[PDB]
RNA sequence: UUGUGGUAGACGAGCGUUGUAUUGGAGUUGAAGUCAAAGCGUGAGCAUUGGUGGAUCCAAUACAAGUGAGAAUGCCGGCA
RNA sequence: UUCUCGCAGUCAGACAGUGGGGGAUAAGCUUCAUUGUCAAGAGGGGAAGAGCCCAGAUCAUUAAAUAAGGUCCCCAAAAUA
RNA sequence: GCGAAACAGUACCGUGAGGGAAAGGUGAAAAGAACCCAGAGAUGGGAGUGAAAUAGAUUCUGAAACCAUAUGCCUACAACGUGUCAGAGCACAUUAAUGUGUGAUGGCGUGCGUUUUGAAGUAUGAGCCGGCGAGUUAUGAUAGCAAGCGUUAGUUAACCA
């Protein structure tokens, strides 16, 4: 019904059908990966990352975050540099939990 | 990105509760009753919507402190005027008006902000066992 | 259905004259003349001359009903200005702004006309909208 | 003495706040209907019941 | 050949302007002011990314203590607790399970309470 | 520029004491008068050299393209007269060889009079001597009817 | 793999304006200008649609510059 | 960090520790030698601080372990003897 | 661009020598709005002409500062370089995008240029907006890069066509 994963950096607590945004995992939209690291499903717990206990997700897009712009600026000092980010994420829901 | 936690969207779980401050030090009841009031004790704190419960304290002529600070140790207010600076000692203090006292030292816990007026406002203190506030029906917790 | 009179280059300063203005919004008809022909004010005598002129060609122009007209809105917009020069003391010389308002009043006969106005707002914005799908569709056709 | 700081466009109109007007009180004359300012003499110089002036 | 400055400075000038909207009084209609204010609230944002990233990790740990405080055992302990047993979870993600799975929470307290360290 | 604008060689206003600002003329450059400061000059060169070796070598290589290429017919003396100097003929030549919208240019060593008085109402083809000819004129042609003694002419002068 | 704070300063790579030369293209079925919008870029910047507007303008490669405005108790005009 | 060539900017410095001169073992004084920082450098500690301590900011992340410093409340974090 | 696109060395300033501006665009065609209504009238609202009258003599396009009106949100116990990160509630629906408008409340937060060892500065410069406003040209020298021609090399200046 939930579990702990580990995707990127990041942990998720994720329920049945549900979507959550995680980082660029460089896979294209439709498919079906497999989710490796996972700390807490159910009820047992593995301690460093539970065996076999395996999250079935499907990828729904790869679409970019809101754009930032980075302003650095020294007052007084003749230095205004300008930068723009826009981090790529990719949103994935739940649709089956391996036992 | 990430998963957002969960926040209260003004949720008011507030109850009422009573307190006697037969023996207690005023430092050490003022401490908790802080904690207690701004609900920082309460397992899901929302730090901008007021999840703390009300209080009563009872019997504050009734506190104690410790060593020579009831003839040491002054309490200070001064008016916009000039001179009107009034001083009153530990011992007059806890006399004349002791719920004023725990009022302060209350209130001097708490951060400097728009909600703490709120969260001095649901501190309901009395000099006596009496008390107008048994319509509640406030529940009672020890040394709190 | 609004209808509207207008004055251009009145003498009376937009300021002195949208103090009176705001004695008139929302009033009827025979209420709005009778307040305005009692009140010893400079722009007093001269928006009554505007609004007897805007009742008139509304009831005769536009044919509208005359028993159901209220003041929309009159308002005094700032009107092209006048310099002057006026001699101070000492050789100096400051300038005299001779200020002019634009005059103009509208009286309507439906209680709910903000609602069309955002109408009118609102297909003009969603008309943009339209043609940006349309664009949209051509874009993928090709 | 002079302002050292501009007033900006809303403290202006904060201090215009109470130039507001106030509407004359008015009444009806008792023998020919057109509003009159109250307590004063209508246009046909007929006050109450007593012919004042000729009328306009 | 006379160039002549022409949709260049307004431009310029209005993605500035457009960037300051709903800021208080000439803050969004003059281009000077408007430009500074879009520089400090840059600043701003860039100083307060880093400052989110520890404040949230603050309320982690002290909806997490509280939630402790309930069961008698602290903080200071807890994280001890969890690094002998090995288990690695995030404060988020055990502040999270103490407000919506009370119960499975409870049982990675009763774990790392007793249980022999590895 | 500031001193060849006319206007007043005198301070407008004092140097100190004034709310004004320090200005020493009406036409200066910031002054709405107008005294350019730099400016274009009448005096530029916009003249370049280049060698006279270069200049073989470069239409050396131009004439190597263009000719041994589509386009490059050659021409002789009976068509050059037999044009009558009438435009509508040259017309018709162009649109039997079907280089209409080409910019055909032809290269003449005799400097015929019959095929000069056509092709001069034609903005799009020109005729040129071997002594007028240059790399501009030749790449731009895009099509060019060469002689068969111009042709000639053309290996003597490279040498 | 080693790196990427930065003023004076050195070096390198680019954007934008107007015009000219070669190519192609759009335009009273609406160009430039101009306003608005919830777009695209690492940055100068670049688009899409709609309103207004009534006749020129765009893309590529080169060339030539009166080529880039926030400050000078700067000049002029307007308005607080 | 040596040699050759092109283009510079700099010639008003400040403070802290250490060894001295002038001053009175006074100066946030002045003049030197040396180690650092600021100048041209943000972040954390010092309540607030250019120069003290911990260190060196490519951007994003509501990830984890730490340095100086700290763990009654303000304000994140402790308990025993 | 000549100071001067207009009747400019004019208006204007000074006893005088002298100094010295600003100001262009209706429409293809005046077809320049007869007539009606309100008003003392200008004028405005209709009518009419016109493709267009929101092209009407105020006459191509009409930017910002500035002044008013209004849908929606917020604001009268509140210490504020006015923003930023979180964040309810309210109201809508888009260049379909983990959407947009406002922001009860929490954490943090002393502008921009100049010149200084050091400026939030009780140092300085700017009231705001728009336009204009400061590394050029001619003739030579050195150095970097690149091309042409080369070991009795390389290259012309004036002038002529
Ligand atoms: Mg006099
Ligand atoms: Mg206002
Ligand atoms: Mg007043
Ligand atoms: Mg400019
Ligand atoms: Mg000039
Ligand atoms: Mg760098
Ligand atoms: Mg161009
Ligand atoms: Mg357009
Ligand atoms: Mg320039
Ligand atoms: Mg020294
Ligand atoms: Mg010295
Ligand atoms: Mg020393
Ligand atoms: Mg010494
Ligand atoms: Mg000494
Ligand atoms: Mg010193
Ligand atoms: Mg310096
Ligand atoms: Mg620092
Ligand atoms: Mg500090
Ligand atoms: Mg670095
Ligand atoms: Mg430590
Ligand atoms: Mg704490
Ligand atoms: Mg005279
Ligand atoms: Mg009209
Ligand atoms: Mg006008
Ligand atoms: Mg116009
Ligand atoms: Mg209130
Ligand atoms: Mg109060
Ligand atoms: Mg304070
Ligand atoms: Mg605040
Ligand atoms: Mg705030
Ligand atoms: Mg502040
Ligand atoms: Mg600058
Ligand atoms: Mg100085
Ligand atoms: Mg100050
Ligand atoms: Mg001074
Ligand atoms: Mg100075
Ligand atoms: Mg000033
Ligand atoms: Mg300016
Ligand atoms: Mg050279
Ligand atoms: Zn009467």
């Amino acid at each position: 019904m939930h579990a702990i994963v580990v995707c990127g950096s990041k942990q998720y607590l994720v329920h049945e059908n549900d979507t959550f945004f995680v980082e660029k995992l460089e896979a294209p939209v439709g498919k079906e990966i497999q989710l490796d690291k996972v700390l807490m499903l159910d009820e047992k717990i593995g301690a460093p990352y539970l065996e076999k206990a395996r999250v079935v997700c499907v990828v729904e897009k790869h679409g970019l975050q809101r754009k930032v712009n980075v302003i650095k600026h020294i007052s007084q000092k003749h230095h205004l540099k300008k930068y723009g980010h826009r981090q790529p994420y990719t949103k994935l829901k739940v649709v089956r939990f391996v036992h | 990105k990430t998963s957002m936690l969960t926040k209260e969207q003004a949720n008011k779980r507030r109850q009422w509760y009573i307190v006697d401050a037969a023996g207690l030090v005023l430092g050490k009841l003022a401490v908790k009753a802080a904690d207690l009031i701004r609900g920082k004790n309460k397992v899901d704190f929302t730090p901008n919507q007021d999840c703390g419960d009300y209080l009563i304290i009872i019997n504050s002529d009734q506190v104690v402190l410790t060593g020579n600070k009831k003839e040491n140790e002054f309490w200070y207010h001064h008016s916009q005027y000039i001179g009107g600076i009034k001083k009153v000692s530990g011992r007059d203090m806890l006399k004349k008006q002791s719920d004023k006292l725990v009022y302060n030292a209350v209130k001097g816990m708490l951060p400097d902000n728009r909600l703490s007026r709120r969260w001095i406002t649901k501190v309901h203190v009395f000099k006596g066992d009496k008390h107008n506030m048994e319509a509640q029906k406030p529940t009672t917790l020890n040394w709190s | 259905m609004i209808a509207f009179a207008k004055q251009f280059r009145v003498r009376i300063s937009p300021q002195k004259a949208r103090l009176v203005c705001q004695l008139i919004v929302g009033k009827k008809t025979a209420d709005a003349q009778n307040i305005l022909s009692n009140t010893p004010k400079k722009a007093a005598t001269l928006i009554a001359k505007l609004l007897n002129s805007a009742i008139a060609n509304a009831t005769n122009n536009h044919g509208m009903n005359g028993d159901a007209l209220y003041v929309f809105e009159c308002v005094a917009n700032q009107g092209p200005s006048m310099k002057r020069t006026i001699p101070r003391a000492k050789g100096s010389s400051n300038m005299i702004t001779k200020r002019s308002s634009n005059l103009v009043v509208k009286l309507s006969d439906n209680p709910n006309e903000r609602q069309e106005l955002i109408k009118q707002q609102k297909a003009l914005v969603k008309k943009r909208v339209e043609g940006q799908q349309k664009a949209k569709m051509a874009r993928q056709k090709a | 003495a002079v302002q050292q700081r501009r007033s900006s466009k809303h403290r202006r109109d904060k201090r215009r706040s109470h130039d507001a007007l106030t509407a004359q009180a008015l009444s009806v004359c008792q023998k020919c209907g057109k509003k009159k300012l109250f307590h004063r003499v209508c246009s046909c110089g007929m006050y109450g019941d007593l012919r004042v002036k000729k009328a306009y | 050949m006379r160039i002549k400055g022409g949709k260049q400075t307004r431009v310029r000038r209005k993605k500035w302007l457009k960037q300051a909207s709903g800021s208080f009084g000439t803050r969004h209609a003059s281009y000077k002011v408007a430009k500074q204010t879009v520089i400090q609230a840059a600043k701003y944002a860039y100083r307060d990314r880093r400052n989110k990233k520890r404040d949230f990790r603050s309320l982690w740990i002290l909806r997490l203590n509280a939630a402790l405080r309930e069961q008698g055992m602290t903080y200071s302990v807890f994280i001890n607790l969890l690094k002998k047993h090995n288990i690695e979870i995030n404060r988020k993600v055990l502040s999270e399970l103490a407000i919506k799975e009370p119960s499975k929470f409870n049982l990675i307290v009763q774990k790392v309470k007793s249980e022999q360290p590895k | 520029t500031k001193g060849e604008v006319r206007g007043g060689g005198k301070k407008p206003y004092k140097q100190k004491h004034t709310g004004k600002a320090r200005q020493g003329s009406t036409r200066n450059p910031h002054f709405v008068g107008g005294g350019i400061v730099f400016g274009p000059k009448p005096n530029r060169n916009y003249s370049l050299k280049l060698n006279k070796k270069a200049h073989t070598a470069a239409l050396h290589t131009v004439w190597s393209e263009k000719l041994a290429s589509d386009n490059t017919h050659l021409v002789d003396q009976n068509l050059f007269n037999k044009t009558e100097g009438k435009t509508k003929v040259m017309m018709q030549f162009l649109k039997s060889a079907k280089l209409l919208d080409k910019n055909v240019l032809f290269v003449v060593n005799t400097l015929n009079t019959n095929l000069e008085q056509s092709t001069s109402n034609i903005k799009n083809v020109q005729v040129k001597h071997l002594d007028k000819v240059s790399v501009r004129d030749l790449m731009l042609a895009n099509a060019l009817l060469v002689e068969k003694e111009v042709l000639k002419a053309l290996e003597g002068k490279f040498k």
